[PDB]
RNA sequence: AGACCAGGC
DNA sequence: GAAAGTACTTGACTT
DNA sequence: AAGTCAAGTACTTACGCCTGGTC
């Protein structure tokens, strides 16, 4: 989780101050948001991916979501090793605020866990402002149901 | 155990909710109208003149509500529960003193009552106002009922908190296709009037109102608003540099060529193009009618007897909206909690009684009218016992309004309905649940799901878990823990002192000035326009924190967008935390521990100037921390106990944090549907329908939040074993399995009570 | 370190400030440059002065144009709007100290026409009451007033000098 | 071509002059210009 | 892609929204023919390539100038020399505006000249000033937007959003056998009948075989016939 | 003067029009006697059918 | 960077507006125009405290009697031409003592 | 497939509370540990969690 | 009979 | 105040 | 002066069912 972290820094460091090669993907600062974006879903997926693999035998979770009953592996590697990436409308945590997501974060908020990230899982807790985030994900995908 | 940092922070919320209570709201907006309000509306009109007899006048010179003489109130005034019982309202009576002069040239006086009047529970001219133990015994009803609440006609029913769109203030709105629109609402006294500004084609913009027929081309408006020159209009609402100039010149061009200057064709055009007349005392026809026209028609607000502000105020009104049309973004949008406000019940139930206070007037005054047409004998009274007999009908008239929900304005003209709701008596938590709630009116848009989702900027000063899942989804929002909802101050001592801070009157300045700096806004108008926005901001915050002005009033600046803000307005949401100076905490150890023993209460801190409350979009220009341990000393203030950000109904679920959004959401709704012993009163008591439990039994895991709002103490359930297994086949799918003879000792044991009511009546016969 | 002595000057018919936006600064080292000619108009309590500044004939009068229309070769003619507002001073330095005499009231100057609502005039025609028309009624009523500009200066040092 | 006139300083428009020229005069106020105009823009 | 979009077609209407055309070039290659096509049928490169647009009045005579630089025209790759914009100068003065008089000198000057409610002239060049670098100089007036994908495996291709179809069908340059276009009830306006009731079982059948589970092509088929 | 504005008014088209007066609601969305309801709760014993 | 750039223009204001205050000097008509709160307590009531160069180059203003008023600098300039004329009793006219020099502000502190 | 471990920490510091014959606290981003309770019942001839 | 509001799936 | 579509009385452009 | 292709203004429907209290 670390070493994901400071390689976005190091990429958004280089965003206003620099130039790099940006994808047939229009203006800029979108083009930093599809790679932020796909760094922090392959580390997620990674982190939960040996979490599983070497999980106990006869476990309840894991016979229960291997065959017929509940769920799926991915439901499992949320509850245990790590979550990620909480998107809504197709993008990530539009700013309430000027130039930030929330007034606990200094302003002209970019760095990941700033916006829409949780490096914790639901066993060891959520950090406050690990938690409005994951609420509107929540009140999102519920309203969109109704 | 030695005093530690991470302790006593907690300690600073049962010190905060004991003074105030849990419910703020209607308590204290019901205290402050029976008081101010009642002296203020009656000041309005303190005399009624009719015209025929050589003389006659009345005056009222003071009115108060049931308090007269050496009688400290009245003899007996019916409790809630005996009033409750015999199905009256609960009322009490309104004394006025008037003094009636005849053609006997005579002035006197009298006290009299022009009718009844509702009184809240739990308040100052309320019999239940701080009582203790066998003072409830005695009255015989619950001491930790949450009040607050209308009993009338049997049953009760609540006024619910309702939220408003942003009052007199300018909102920017951008669309595709046509362009960009702004709107612009207000009300002075009797009317309200709604402006809309629109750009149809061109770029060249224009103004619609309902007065104004069609659409007038604004550099002719300008003009009628008293400028002369142009190029110093160019320089106004575009300035210096950049693309902001051809824009708007090509309404400057075609503008001046077929009509142009300030004053002949200016008022002339507006005047003959304008709607109806209103038939009555109509004609000084000139450019006069103008003058009228353009002292009040749309931005009346500002008004008084110059061109000048209300020029430049329409001028900037006109910059924003150019800037925008520009490019994309750059815009205010209307959903966070920042463009929105909401009214206390306060302010509705003065609206609602000067209405028929004022119907009472012209029937009070034809009534005397009758005799005055009649050709002897002067009447001296009748004008008293008449008028007694003739009373009431503000009585009936405002229990009708407030028993029906229904409200019939004749000066507003506005007909609301579905504001008052009946308490739903259920479990303890159903009662307070439903207060503390906000609602909201209009904005349609069961579709649109763009005032659905929720917001960032929601958090702290709302409730991020209690919602009423069903058709109305995020409607309905409630507030969190510690808040407070602003009051309105006043307006004069403040432009004054700002000028002694160093800004200077906008009509001195020269206006060519979109260059230097920022500016003052005072609630949306442009005034001083000053330099060095630092030592302004600090200094007059350092004015509010220490020797006067707290609370609201307060200061943020704007970066971008060239100005900076004070906002006096009142009815907003407002949240308490800790001031960090330099690098550490202002609250140091030893001063909280002289607090928890003995003494120094509440209150005080913020004349020490250690806790405060950030508000309006100045919370967004602070700094806010998590925990004492994470501060950097960038940092403008802390917090202090984040776990308020959850709801008093969400207060119950143990480690919420674990579960998901959607598992909380679920819990608040069938959470107020549980069965509790409600309150001790309950066996005295006959409801329509109420749900008992036998053995209530207070949750093994408890929280910070029951102990302070009293839960334990009432708790609705029953503790009980368990076990994880699978078992049966009766159960599979969302089914449970219960155990007899654990069942045949009792669990859960119920009891249901409804009642019936017969009335014999007596005919005409 | 040294000290820089100031005063407060006596009432001495108090002041009217002039000021318009019309004319900017030459640009050049000497700033100052000033309009003549004077003929001003003045009435009681809301005073409106009016300003007259006259016109050469010498550069691009286009003397056709006014022939047809206006007899307006005569001296430009400007107005404006008095406003007061408390806590203002002027200053001038004399010797190695500072004196002040108080301002009060302010005025903005911007021009209209009378060729222009006499014109529009001859062109077309071939119980409460407060606030805003109670302020133009009796203005148009009200005002005549001759006013002679005269420049000189000698005592309006001296008067408050000797006040100290 | 937003132009402007010394003193009343409004705007200066693009009249035609009786017989060939072409000249430009502020409204409502006497007024002439030597012409030689000229605007860019990119 | 998801429900609204099946509302687009069980509705038939006339509009809708970001209708892309497919199309097929020649054959697999990065230049010439593949921006060729490209900068050859849409919108105005009038108001890029206009370089600066001056306006000049000079004694009795009224000028409008605009000088072309040559540098847009050789990169970025359109048909013609001077004249062929000219003749589109032409097409904007016999669309919205007049016909007098164009003039061609050096470096690409095109001027116009006005002439005969008072002082008419300078508010209608005031008019024609601002409209002038908009009008079209090549393409077609229908495409918001066009994209060069890489199609298939290794290969190349375009699509196209507009309504244009038989129009950009006939442009040269590209084979137009084998195309596909949305919006049904269009196709029904070229092809028609059956080839559009062909087309709208194979959309429907498309977005509704990405989400989930499957409807069969039994049931599709008989719901585009009895439509047809 | 006073008053207008009572909306019910509408005596024949309106009883007639769809949804809840006649056609819809009415006639094609007619009741069914002889009928029951309440809550659900499993078994295994019981066969399917 | 807010403290930065205020003190910056602080250090200069406060010698620019000392040296057009003592450039003018001798007496040309020379005017100058201030801006002061009201209410004007000072000290003694029978029935004032005065501008200097603080030390080390800094500039405070200030009354008598243990008060401390110090402000300087002004909004931006170069637009208005400013004469003050005379007026008294209605009587005679409009006697004009020439041009316009500065603008200043003082405010209060602690 | 509900996905709340919430309540199955519940039971352990229920438990854990009525051996000590006290109330346990429980609260959101904080209170009392799960690691102290296994302790507490582990000694008392119970496996530490459940 | 025609009404309302809360809420259930 | 809903938004989406469909239907109904007038102008350039020709002959 | 018919025959003409393109324009401003005006309309009917957007959720299955039930179960409670109140005027
Ligand atoms: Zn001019």
């Amino acid at each position: 989780v670390e070493i994901a972290y400071h390689k976005c820094d190091e990429l958004i460091t280089l965003f206003n101050k620099g130039e790099l090669e940006t994808q047939p993907g229009c203006n800029e600062e979108q083009t930093l948001e599809a790679k932020i974006g796909g760094l922090l879903s392959k580390v997620r997926e990674e982190v939960g991916d040996v979490c599983i693999n070497e999980l106990d035998n006869w476990n309840a979770p894991l016979i229960m979501a291997t065959c017929g009953s509940k769920g799926s592996t991915l439901n499992v590697s949320q509850m245990v090793a790590v979550v990620g990436q909480q998107i809504i409308s197709g993008n990530r945590v539009p700013d309430g605020f000027q130039d930030r997501s929330l007034p606990h974060f200094p302003k002209n908020s970019k760095t990941p866990q700033s916006k829409g990230f949780v490096r914790n899982s639901f066993f060891s807790g959520l950090s406050p402002p690990e938690f409005l985030f994951h609420a509107i994900s929540g009140r999102e995908g519920l309203v969109d149901t109704a | 155990d030695e005093i530690n940092t991470a302790q006593d922070k907690w300690h600073l919320l049962p010190a905060f909710l004991k003074v105030k209570g849990l419910v703020k709201q209607h308590l204290d907006s019901f205290n402050y109208f029976v008081d101010t309000d009642l002296k203020k509306i009656i000041k309005a009109n303190q005399l009624i003149l009719s015209d025929v007899d050589p003389e006659f006048y009345l005056k009222y010179v003071d009115i108060r509500v049931g308090k007269k003489s050496s009688s400290s109130t009245k003899d007996y005034l019916t409790p809630p529960h005996e009033c409750r019982l015999r199905d009256m309202t609960y009322s009490a009576p309104i004394y006025v003193d008037i003094e009636y002069t005849r053609g006997r040239n005579i002035i006197m006086h009298k006290d009299v009552e022009i009718g009844r009047m509702p009184i809240m529970l739990r308040s100052n001219k309320c019999i239940l106002y701080d009582a203790d133990e066998s003072k409830m015994a005695k009255l015989n009803e619950c001491p930790l009922d949450p009040g607050g609440y209308f009993i009338v006609n049997g049953t009760e029913k609540v006024i619910l908190v309702q939220e408003q769109l942003s009052k007199n203030r300018i909102i920017v709105e951008a669309d595709e296709k046509k362009g960009i629109v702004q709107a612009s609402v207000t009300s002075s006294t009797h009317e309200r009037k709604s402006k809309t500004y629109v750009i149809t084609k061109n770029g060249k913009i224009y103004l619609k109102h309902n007065s104004i027929a069609e659409e007038i081309p604004i550099a002719i408006v300008l003009k009628a608003c008293g400028i002369l020159s142009d190029l110093e209009i160019m320089q106004l609402v575009c300035g210096n540099d950049s693309s902001y100039q051809d824009i708007f010149a090509v309404n400057l061009e075609e503008s001046s060529k077929l009509d142009i200057y300030t004053q002949q064709q200016a008022l002339e055009y507006i005047g003959a193009k304008v709607k109806t007349m209103r038939r009555q005392k109509l004609t000084i026809l000139q450019e006069g009618i103008e003058a009228i026209a353009t002292t009040v028609i749309a931005h009346l607000t500002v008004e008084a007897l110059d061109f000048r502000e209300k020029a430049l105020y329409i001028a900037m009104m006109t910059r924003r909206v150019v800037m925008a049309m520009y490019n994309p973004k750059m815009i205010d949008d209307r959903d966070y909690v920042g463009n929105k406000r909401l009214e206390l019940a306060g302010q509705l139930i003065s609206l609602l009684f000067e209405d028929l206070f004022k119907k009472f007037n012209n029937d009070f005054k034809l009534s005397i009218d009758k005799v005055l047409k009649k050709p002897n004998r002067a009447m001296e009274y009748d004008a008293l016992l008449s008028i007694n007999v003739h009373s009431n009908n503000i009585t009936s008239g405002l229990n009708r309004a407030i028993s029906t929900g229904n409200w019939s304005l004749k000066r507003f003209k506005m007909e609301r309905a579905g504001v008052t709701h009946v308490l739903s008596r259920l479990s303890y938590i159903s009662a307070l649940g439903m207060m503390t709630r906000i609602s909201s009116q209009f904005e349609k848009s069961r579709k649109v799901s763009g005032p659905r989702a929720l917001q960032p900027s929601q958090f702290g000063m709302l409730c991020t878990a209690d919602t009423p899942e069903g058709e109305a989804c995020g409607l309905v929002k409630n507030l969190a823990l510690m808040t407070h909802i602003t009051t309105d101050d006043e307006e004069e001592p403040i432009k004054k002192l700002c000028y002694v801070l160093g800004v200077e009157d906008i009509t001195l300045i020269d206006s060519a000035s979109l260059h230097l700096n920022y500016g003052v806004y005072l609630n949306g108008t442009l005034i001083g326009s000053i330099r060095f926005p630092t030592k302004f901001v600090t200094q007059f915050r350092h004015l509010r924190r220490t020797g006067k002005v707290s609370e609201f009033i307060s200061i943020y600046s704007n970066s971008h967008q060239m100005a900076v803000h004070i906002a006096t307005d009142g009815g907003r949401i407002c949240r308490p935390l800790i001031i960090v100076s330099d690098g550490q905490s202002r609250v140091k150890d030893i001063h909280l521990r002289k607090l928890l023993d003995g003494e120094l209460d509440f209150d005080d801190f913020l004349k020490l100037g250690l806790v405060e409350y950030l508000d309006v979009n100045e919370e967004n220009d602070s700094y806010i921390a998590l925990y004492e341990k994470d501060i950097v000393p960038s940092m403008t203030h802390l917090e202090i106990e984040p776990f308020t950000i959850l709801g008093a109904v969400a207060g119950l679920i143990p480690y919420p944090h674990h579960n998901q959004s959607p598992r909380n959401t679920y819990q608040c709704a069938m959470g107020k549907q549980a069965i509790g012993a409600i309150a001790y009163n309950q066996f005295k008591r006959i409801d329509t329908l109420l749900y008992l439990m036998t053995y209530p039994q207070q949750p093994m895991v408890k929280t910070k939040t029951i102990e302070l709002i009293d839960y334990d103490k009432l708790p609705a359930g029953q503790n009980a074993t368990v076990a994880v297994m699978s078992y049966s086949g009766y159960d599979i799918e969302d089914a449970l399995v219960l155990n007899k003879s654990s069942i045949d000792r009792g669990f859960g044991r119920c009891e249901t009570r409804r009642k019936t009511t017969t009335v014999l009546k007596r005919y005409a016969n | 370190i040294e000290e820089f002595p100031l005063k407060i000057s006596g009432e001495e018919e108090s002041l009217h400030v002039f000021q318009y936006a019309n004319r900017p600064r030459l640009v050049g080292r000497k700033p100052a440059e000033h309009p003549f000619i004077s003929a001003a108009r003045y009435k009681p309590k809301s005073h409106l002065w009016e300003i007259d500044i006259p016109l050469d004939e010498q550069a691009f009068y286009n003397k056709d144009k006014a022939e047809s229309e206006w007899n307006g070769v005569n001296v430009q003619t400007l107005k404006g709007v008095g406003v007061e507002n408390n806590g203002q001073y002027a200053a001038f330095v004399k010797d190695m100290q500072v004196y002040l005499v108080p301002i009060e009231r302010v005025a903005q100057l911007k021009p209209f026409f009378k060729y222009i609502d006499d014109a529009n005039v001859t062109r077309k025609q071939e119980n409460r009451l407060t606030g805003s028309l109670l302020a133009h009624k009796v203005a148009d009523e009200e005002a005549n007033i001759e006013l002679t500009w005269a420049e000189g200066t000698f005592e309006q040092f001296k008067d408050t000098i000797v006040k100290e | 071509m937003l132009s402007f006139c010394p003193s009343c300083n409004n705007m200066l428009l693009i009249t035609s002059g009786d017989s060939g020229v072409y000249t430009l005069a502020c409204r409502s106020c006497p007024y002439e210009f030597p012409i030689e105009g000229i605007e860019i823009y990119d | 892609l998801g429900v609204p979009r099946i509302k687009e077609i069980i509705n038939a209407s006339k509009v809708i929204s970001t209708p892309i055309i497919n199309a097929v070039l020649v054959n697999d290659n990065d230049e010439r023919a593949a921006r060729v096509v490209k900068g050859r049928v849409e919108k105005t490169l009038l108001s890029d390539v206009a370089f600066y647009v001056q306006d000049v009045y000079k004694d009795n005579l009224s000028f409008i100038q605009v000088r072309i630089d040559l540098g847009t025209i050789d990169k970025l790759q359109l048909e013609l020399t001077i004249e062929d914009i000219a003749v589109a100068i032409t097409r904007a003065s016999k669309l919205k505006i007049q016909a007098s008089d164009v003039n061609i000198i050096g470096k690409d000057r095109i001027a116009i000249n006005v002439f005969p409610s008072e002082n008419d002239v300078f508010y209608r060049m005031q008019q024609l000033r601002r409209a002038l670098p908009d009008v079209v100089v090549k393409g077609l007036p229908d495409i918001s937007r066009a994209v060069i994908n890489i199609r298939d495996d290794g290969k190349r291709e375009l699509l196209v959003e507009g309504y244009g179809l038989r129009d950009v069908m006939c442009t040269d340059g590209v084979i137009g056998s084998r195309t596909t276009t949305n919006h049904v009830l269009e196709v029904f306006s070229v092809l028609g009948i059956e080839a559009a009731r062909y087309s709208i079982i194979r959309e429907i059948n498309y977005t509704m075989s990405n989400h989930g589970m499957s409807v069969d092509p039994r049931h599709i088929q008989l719901l585009g016939d009895v439509m047809t | 003067n006073g008053g207008g504005k009572v909306k019910p008014i509408r005596g024949f088209c309106q009883r007639l029009k769809g949804k809840q007066g006649r056609f819809r609601g009415n006639l094609s969305g007619k009741r069914v006697d002889f009928s029951g309801r309440t809550v659900i709760s499993p078994d295994p014993n019981l066969s399917i059918d | 960077k807010e403290a930065a750039a205020e003190l910056e223009l602080l250090n200069a204001d406060h010698q620019h507006i000392l040296r057009k205050l003592k450039k003018m000097n001798n007496k040309p008509e020379r005017f100058m125009v201030f801006q002061l709160p009201t209410r004007l307590p000072a000290f003694e009531r029978p029935a004032v405290g005065s501008i200097r160069v603080h030390k080390s180059g800094k500039l405070s203003v200030k009354i008598g009697n243990v008060v401390m008023d110090i402000g300087k600098g002004a909004e931006t300039t170069f637009l208005q031409d400013v004469i003050a004329l005379s007026i008294a009793d209605d009587a005679s006219s409009a006697e004009l003592l020439g041009r316009v020099d500065g603008k200043i502000v003082v405010t209060p502190q602690i | 497939s509900r996905m709340t471990v919430g309540k199955m920490i519940e039971l352990i510091s229920g438990k854990a509370g009525v051996l000590n014959g006290t109330l346990e606290y429980g609260t959101c981003f904080g209170g009392s540990k799960l690691e102290d309770m296994s302790k507490i019942l582990v000694d008392q001839g119970f496996n530490y969690s459940g």
